[PDB]
């Protein structure tokens, strides 16, 4: 009964991949404002999909962030570890940051993973 | 430039 309309709750949440879909529509012809504004909303409605975090902290390295970076990069890595991409990303935000050994060893990482 | 890549 309920449950059942949970799952429908659930897999409705295709929604995040469309906002990321745009998100990155937005991050490619350099509308990074927006691109965040997309990622926000695909996170909001899931959720435990890495990838609005690690494209959201990209756009934030683009617009000077590095701690917003580095934390969204974290959470991409919480929720999956094999995605080489959010290690890169966190590296560079680190290596902007001043964490020159945890860049290092998330950059290392990055050569671990791909390889 | 790989890691700019948006997946």
């Amino acid at each position: 009964e309920g449950e059942r309309k949970q799952i429908e709750a659930q897999q409705n949440k295709q929604q995040a991949i469309s906002e990321k879909d745009r998100g990155n529509g937005f991050f490619k012809e350099g509308k990074y404002e927006r691109a965040i504004e997309c990622y926000t909303r695909g996170i909001a409605a899931d959720g435990a999909n890495a990838l609005l975090p690690a494209n959201r902290a990209m756009a934030y390295l683009k617009i000077q962030k590095y701690e917003e970076a580095e934390k969204d990069c974290t959470q991409a890595i919480l929720l999956d570890g094999s995605y080489s991409k959010a290690f890169a990303r966190r590296g560079t935000a680190r290596t902007f940051l001043g964490k020159l050994n945890e860049a290092k060893q998330d950059f290392e990482t990055v050569l671990l993973l791909e390889p | 430039s790989r890691m700019e890549e948006v997946d």
